[PDB]
RNA sequence: CGCGACCUCAGAUCAGACGUGGCGACCCGCUGAAUUUAAGCAUAUUAGUCAGCGGAGGAGAAGAAACUAACCAGGAUUCCCUCAGUAACGGCGAGUGAACAGGGAAGAGCCCAGCGCCGAAUCCCCGCCCCGCGGCGGGGCGCGGGACAUGUGGCGUACGGAA
RNA sequence: CUAAGGCUAAAUACCGGCACGAGACCGAUAGUCAACAAGUACCGUAAGGGAAAGUUGAAAAGAACUUUGAAGAGAGAGUUCA
RNA sequence: AGAUCUUGGUGGUAGUAGCAAAUAUUCAAACGAGAACUUUGAAGGCCGAAGUGGAGAAGGGUUCCAUGUGAACAGCAGUUGA
RNA sequence: CGACUCUUAGCGGUGGAUCACUCGGCUCGUGCGUCGAUGAAGAACGCAGCUAGCUGCGAGAAUUAAUGUGAAUUGCAGGACACAUUGAUCAUCGACACUUCGAACGCACUUGCGGCCCCGGGUUCCUCCCGGGGCUACGCCUGUCUGAGCGUCGCU
């Protein structure tokens, strides 16, 4: 029953909520894991990076984002054309390619 | 004055059997005395002859056994029980070559464009 | 076991608190009142050597 | 019954064989904590499961 | 008067304590004792005695 | 269709779920037609399956199986997949080309049932309350 | 103290597994220093105690400087047996008292080709643990 | 009178032992049990009663092979070889 | 008025293999309520949940766009934070309720059919010899069988490809 | 963007299993039903239901022997720090 | 301190209700510490062949038989006993 | 004076609270993440000198072999065991073995009854009886053999 003045609060425990509950007690030990797993990759491949292939100069989609920079997935079939990259031998050598991006500019 | 599992390796097959037959009937003397009372020695002897006759037993058994397995050794079919037994599902998996064999397209590509070692400089 | 056990505190105070602590641990009288038998230290902000 | 399978001949006779008192000398073990057969069964009180 | 395994007919009985024994047996009759045993009353042949048959089995 | 199996047509319940007749079932009947196949077959692996006929009361289908201890099979690659021990019952885990057109699965903005590779994935990670250890 | 993750400090634990060990380590859980004599002879301190070697008992109600050989090792108990640590019963008869082989020190060992084996080991670890830390 | 001179006249079985599982509930008349329905190929095994299912579960018998398994695959089931001789 | 070839079927305790059943916490495919809430109750909610059936593996499923977007554009799948209790659905009541962009964890791409070219170049089985045993492979030999032109293998797949 | 063919590791899940570690948890009416010969005893035709029950002492050194009583049980004596 | 609360224990009631369906016991002796109940003998009775007799089916599962004991059980007792 | 009743205290009963303990749980985390026709899970029946349960094991039955270890096991007895012409116990476990049901597999079971091929015996090859061994389930894949069709044809 409301009582005063109050928020119309509509919580979303209707649904027997209680047989899936996430807890985050593993969360210190999967930060461990991952790091593990980062240095022992990184062993690996003793000189080459650690972070992996090099990735393209990307501006972000929406209107929101366009004044924005990030990293692509991998470099376009034209940059390495116009490079003059083999498309194959770019991934031996460390170059991520996306044969699905297209250059409209 | 019991008997070993190593002197008993170089014995032949006729000895064996006429060792074992002797420690059967000892075995069933010595049920005949448990059963009319006897002696704690002959009661205790049970246990001795008992072990005994399974380690003749085992002798035998893993002698003809290896004699089998040279038999059938370099033989395309072999018998269930001389086939290893990792697992069931380790049987129905592929063997190594088989896993490990490549199509030309896939060796192609290996060898036409290799994974190199390299470094980048900051 | 979803008992919220944890806590999170803000990160200046928690530097604030540890600047509270390092200045308490200069007076003699808040080392005295801890209890740590300090009578015979020849200075308490107590600094040795890299020797060691 | 007098008429009776084997099977259940061969039951009966394990249960005759279990419904008996410990042996004195269990109680001298090191560490027994055992009094008495707890599981024993008599005829007229308990009925077996068949 | 033995006490022989369950899984063994009169045949087998029979044949067991012709061998074993070197005696020559008339019939052999067979009960399952309500311990779960099986006990064999075997006859022997007109021409061997049981009592000194037992005597060197040592059942005397 | 799929008759509901209650007994006289009772299903006892609200009278949403009265219904009986024009029910239809989730799954195709090439998809039931492949399963069958499989289930009969057990020694065998579903690849896929073609229309080759139908009546007013039947359809007819051919299920191409693989027989995946075959040495034809199992000695060439690009067919080696077929025998590895995910892969069997693949009709029955919805995993054929019939099956999985009936699990909603695909790119895009109509299908958002599946995202996570199920809708019961979906259900889960967007049913799951997440309890951090700091809220 | 404890630093490796894979040995526990659980008491529970620990109890568990001293009271549950089997024999072949009950043997070396039930083990007694040597004399001063014995430990600047052999070049080691503790030993497992043996069925027919000569000790003496330094704590409890028969302490003293008699030298008695062992006659039983009763490890289901955790106890040995000495000459004549015993004591009289109610009906006159003498039963031997256990004592725990830690709370006995060994003045002259049994000497086998094994007992000798592992003194010589336990010597060289002890002098390569001198050399490292020297 | 459908209490005590009822309880006189029940003098036949309606269960007996099942040759799997070894429980009396081998229904004669239907030649099936009612625990794990024998004649069936598969166990008769219902999520209603976890109880019923951590009674007969794996693990709450002998495990002959099982502890085997588990044992061997601590050494990656190594076979056809033994310890080296003395 | 028989003998052969093919086709479509049958039998065999034929030679050699494979499936069945269990567990089922996690995963996949179905089927699927009502208690409950709505202060009654029928749509709704509970809930695509419990129960029921089938199928797996150490993970599974998904997965390299018949995508998102509308921007100066991003670029497989999965997971986390946020978007967001929002757009929207709803006796528009009770209640329900995503996605894109953004930041991260991880990051990996590929193969056929078809269209074509290449003297079927292809594959399985059985005998013989040698090198090996340890999951049964390698090499060679057979005017040795079979599959296969109702299509095997090599090149090649939308990022174009071939000559 | 190129459907109606196919494969693919990682990051992710894990109240079953094997082997471990820990805890501001519980402490024998608590904590698992089950600290113990517990899914046992027992109940029901069956599906199924399902307990109670830890502690001598450091060490048995667990009371020799005498005495009344048919015995249970007592009176002395003895062990033990008790 | 309450919940006709949960589990366990204990009172008054109270040495009370009660140990009353189917005619019935008595004498002597033996064993025995101990006899209304055991055993033997004698007597008086009952079931009265549709039995309180002699044997089976179902069901029970060792209750069958011999010896021994007198803890507990046989709602008094017992030297007897399923 | 008594009995009886009540209150209080001492002692003794009945009862098992409290406290102390804990080879048990509960929770969290980690690493692995492995069943089965070569017969699983489960069940039954057996196995110890004295052994009912629990535990362990399978007619080689509270265990055999091997390896490590190195003088015990123990409630009693018995007997090993120069620990070197090799060794108690325990642990590990890679060799061997592993009864009957059970997906359970010759047919069937609240019982029982077959068939085929070898071996041995009574027989004195000839197949009757007895014993022993190996096979005899369903589905399905490749191949093989034997076939069927007024299916399509060819030759005659
Ligand atoms: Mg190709
Ligand atoms: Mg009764
Ligand atoms: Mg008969
Ligand atoms: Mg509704
Ligand atoms: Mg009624
Ligand atoms: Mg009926
Ligand atoms: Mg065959
Ligand atoms: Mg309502
Ligand atoms: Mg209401
Ligand atoms: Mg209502
Ligand atoms: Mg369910
Ligand atoms: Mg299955
Ligand atoms: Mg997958
Ligand atoms: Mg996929
Ligand atoms: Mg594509
Ligand atoms: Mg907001
Ligand atoms: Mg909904
Ligand atoms: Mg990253
Ligand atoms: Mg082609
Ligand atoms: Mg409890
Ligand atoms: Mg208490
Ligand atoms: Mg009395
Ligand atoms: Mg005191
Ligand atoms: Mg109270
Ligand atoms: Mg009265
Ligand atoms: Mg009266
Ligand atoms: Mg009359
Ligand atoms: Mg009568
Ligand atoms: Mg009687
Ligand atoms: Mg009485
Ligand atoms: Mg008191
Ligand atoms: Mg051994
Ligand atoms: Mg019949
Ligand atoms: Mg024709
Ligand atoms: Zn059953």
């Amino acid at each position: 029953a409301p009582s005063r003045n109050g928020m119309v609060l509509k919580p979303h425990f209707h649904k027997d909520w209680q047989r899936r509950v996430a807890t985050w007690f593993n969360q210190p030990a999967r930060k461990i894991r991952r790091r593990k797993a980062r240095q022992a990759k990184a062993r690996r491949i003793a000189p080459r990076p650690a972070s992996g292939p090099i990735r393209p100069i990307v501006r972000c989609p929406t209107v929101r984002y366009h004044t924005k920079v990030r990293a692509g997935r991998g470099f376009s079939l034209e940059e390495l054309r116009v490079a003059g990259i083999h498309k194959k031998v770019a991934r031996t050598i460390g170059i991520s390619v996306d044969p699905r991006r297209r250059n409209k500019s | 004055a019991k008997i070993k599992a190593r002197d008993l390796r170089g014995k032949k097959k006729e000895e064996l059997l006429k060792q074992l037959d002797d420690l059967k009937v000892e075995l069933s003397q010595l049920r005949v005395a448990k059963v009319t009372g006897g002696a704690a020695s002959k009661l205790s002897k049970i246990r001795v002859v008992r072990k005994s006759i399974a380690r003749v037993l085992t002798v035998i058994n893993q002698t003809q056994k290896e004699n089998l397995r040279k038999f059938y050794k370099g033989k395309k079919y072999k018998p269930l029980d001389l086939r290893p037994k990792k697992t069931r599902a380790m049987r129905r998996r592929l063997n190594k070559h088989e896993e490990n064999l490549k199509t030309k397209k896939q060796q192609r590509k290996e060898r036409l464009y290799p994974l190199r070692k390299y470094a980048v400089k900051a | 076991t979803w008992r919220r056990w944890h806590r999170r505190v803000n990160t200046t105070q928690k530097r604030y608190a540890i600047c509270s602590a390092l200045a308490a641990s200069a007076l003699p009288a808040l080392v005295m009142s801890k209890g740590h038998r300090i009578e015979e230290v020849p200075e308490l902000p107590l600094v040795v050597e890299d020797k060691v | 019954s007098s008429h009776k399978t084997f099977r259940i001949k061969r039951f009966l006779a394990k249960k005759q064989k279990q419904n008996r008192p410990i042996p004195q000398w269990i109680r001298m073990k090191t560490g027994n904590k055992i009094r008495y057969n707890s599981k024993r069964r008599h005829w007229r009180r308990t009925k077996l499961g068949l | 008067v033995f006490i022989v395994d369950v899984k063994a007919n009169k045949h087998q009985i029979k044949q067991a304590v012709k061998k074993l024994y070197d005696i020559d047996v008339a019939k052999v009759n067979t009960l399952i004792r309500p311990d779960g045993e099986k006990k064999a009353y075997v006859r022997l042949a007109p021409d061997y005695d049981a009592l000194d048959v037992a005597n060197k089995i040592g059942i005397i | 269709g799929r008759k509901r199996p209650v007994p006289k047509g009772a299903t006892y319940g609200k009278p949403v779920h009265h219904g009986v007749n024009q029910l239809k079932f989730a799954r195709s009947l090439q998809s039931v037609a492949e399963e069958r196949a499989g289930r009969h077959c057990g020694a065998l692996r579903v690849l896929n399956s073609y229309w080759v006929g139908e009546d007013s009361t039947y359809k007819f289908f051919e299920v191409i199986l693989i027989d995946p201890f075959h040495k034809a099979i199992r000695r060439n690659p690009d067919t080696q997949w077929i025998t590895k021990p995910v892969h069997k019952h693949r009709e029955m885990r919805g995993l054929t080309s019939a099956g999985r057109k009936s699990r909603g699965l695909g790119k895009g903005h109509k299908f958002h049932h599946t995202i996570g590779g199920s809708r019961r994935a979906a259900w889960r990670r967007r049913n799951t309350l997440q309890l951090h250890r700091y809220r | 103290m404890k630093f490796n993750p894979f040995v526990t400090s659980d008491r529970s634990k620990n109890r568990k597994r001293h009271f549950n060990a089997p024999s072949h380590i009950r043997r070396k859980i039930m083990s007694s220093p040597l004399s001063k004599e014995l430990r600047q002879k052999y070049n080691v301190r503790s030993m497992p105690i043996r069925k027919d070697d000569e000790v003496q008992v330094v704590r409890g109600h028969y302490k003293g400087q008699q030298i008695g050989k062992v006659v039983q090792v009763y490890r289901k108990k955790y106890v040995i047996y000495i000459e004549r640590v015993q004591r009289e019963k109610a009906n006159g008869t003498t039963v031997h008292v256990g004592i725990h082989p830690s709370k006995v020190v060994i003045t002259r060992l049994k000497l086998d080709k094994d007992r000798k084996k592992i003194l010589e080991r336990k010597a060289k670890s002890r002098q390569v643990g001198k050399e490292k830390g020297k | 009178t459908k209490g005590t001179s009822s309880f006189g006249k029940r003098r036949n079985k309606t269960h007996t032992l099942c040759r799997r599982c070894g429980s009396k509930a081998y229904h004669l008349q239907k030649s099936t049990c009612g625990k794990c329905g024998y004649p069936a190929k598969r166990k008769r095994k219902y999520n209603w009663s976890a109880k019923a299912k951590r009674r007969n579960t794996t693990g709450t018998g002998r495990m002959r092979h099982l502890k085997i398994v588990y044992r061997r695959f601590r050494h990656g089931f190594r076979e056809g070889t033994t310890p080296k001789p003395k």
